[PDB]
């Protein structure tokens, strides 16, 4: 259920 | 936590979530610090019997939440991991005794109205404040009952108590590294900790100079608000040498 | 540096310093006797 973050903080 | 309350906006801005990235999970709670170090419990990153041993690149930190599922667009920041330091004595073996860990994040975060550090108190600040009957203050986005997750930050205030009503509860070696907080069966009063909590912050507001130290973190317990048990929490102060070491040191 | 942490900390923007207290702080106090 958590909402998706920025890609960007994934690398 | 049990039967504790939503937080209100800006109330714990030193209240971190270490998120993994796969699956996107919360992991465990933690606190700010510094502006470069985050302060949690080992058992969240290394625990052995579970094999459970997260690495930095495993990690993320997000800073400034209120709600636990949503991506606070604006609010919260998000941090990585530069390196994690566990305590060189953490013991998972037998009592989780010195369960503390430092994380360093890649980059310093700004503080804004819902990021601010919390203070690490001093042997006088300890001394005057850990006594039995004062009470602190827990949060986090762990479950609601022991047997669901909350949609923002939960708080509950509980009393510390008396070592020997601490060791007399468990089986469990208790150590001068850990300390027990909540209510007795015959204070009607309830409250405790939970799964999802674990490495989050127990803080206490000094008298003296109106500022929040953090005293424990969240460690163990056995259930959730059972009657005639306590939560445990590491001892902060006894381990604050190590602490100042890592960090004048790295 | 610590010895209190950050100097500034522990004192909340919203509310220590604008002087605003939340709902249950005065619990704690209390408590302390
Ligand atoms: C999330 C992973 C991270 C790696 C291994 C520990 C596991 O975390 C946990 C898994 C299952 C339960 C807990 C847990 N129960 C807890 C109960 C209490 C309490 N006072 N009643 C507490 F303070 C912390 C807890 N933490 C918990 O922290
Ligand atoms: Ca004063
Ligand atoms: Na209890």
């Amino acid at each position: 259920d958590f909402e998706e973050i920025p890609e960007e903080y994934l690398q | 936590i049990v039967e504790g309350s939503d937080a209100e906006i800006g109330m714990s801005p030193w209240q971190v979530m270490l998120f993994r990235k796969s699956p996107q999970e919360l992991l465990c709670g933690a606190s700010l610090i510094s502006d470069r170090w985050v302060l949690t419990a080992a058992h969240c990153l290394l625990y052995p019997p579970w094999d459970k041993n997260f690495t930095e690149n495993d990690l993320l930190v997000r800073i400034g939440k209120h709600s636990r599922t949503r991506y606070e667009r604006n609010i919260e920041k998000i941090s990585m991991l530069e390196k994690i330091y566990i305590h060189p004595r953490y013991n998972w073996r037998e009592n989780l005794d010195r369960d503390i860990a430092l994380m360093k994040l890649k980059k310093p975060v700004a503080f804004s109205d819902y990021i601010h550090p919390v203070c690490l108190p001093d042997r006088e600040t300890a001394a005057s404040l850990l006594q039995a009957g004062y009470k602190g203050r827990v949060t986090g986005w762990g479950n609601l009952k022991e047997t669901g997750q909350p949609s923002v930050l939960q708080v509950v205030n509980l009393p510390i108590v008396e070592r020997p009503v601490c060791k007399d509860s468990t089986r469990i070696r208790i150590t001068d590294n850990m300390f027990c907080a909540g209510y007795k069966p015959d204070e009607g009063k309830r409250g405790d900790a939970c799964e999802g909590d674990s490495g989050g912050p127990f803080v206490m507001k000094s008298p003296f100079n109106n500022r929040w130290y953090q005293m424990g973190i969240v460690s163990w317990g056995e259930g959730c608000d059972r009657d005639g048990k306590y939560g445990f929490y590491t001892h902060v102060f006894r381990l604050k040498k190590w602490i100042q070491k890592v960090i004048d040191q790295f | 540096t610590f010895g209190s942490g950050e100097a500034d900390c522990g004192l909340r923007p919203l509310f220590e310093k604008k002087s605003l207290e939340d709902k249950t702080e005065r619990e704690l106090l209390e408590s302390y006797i």
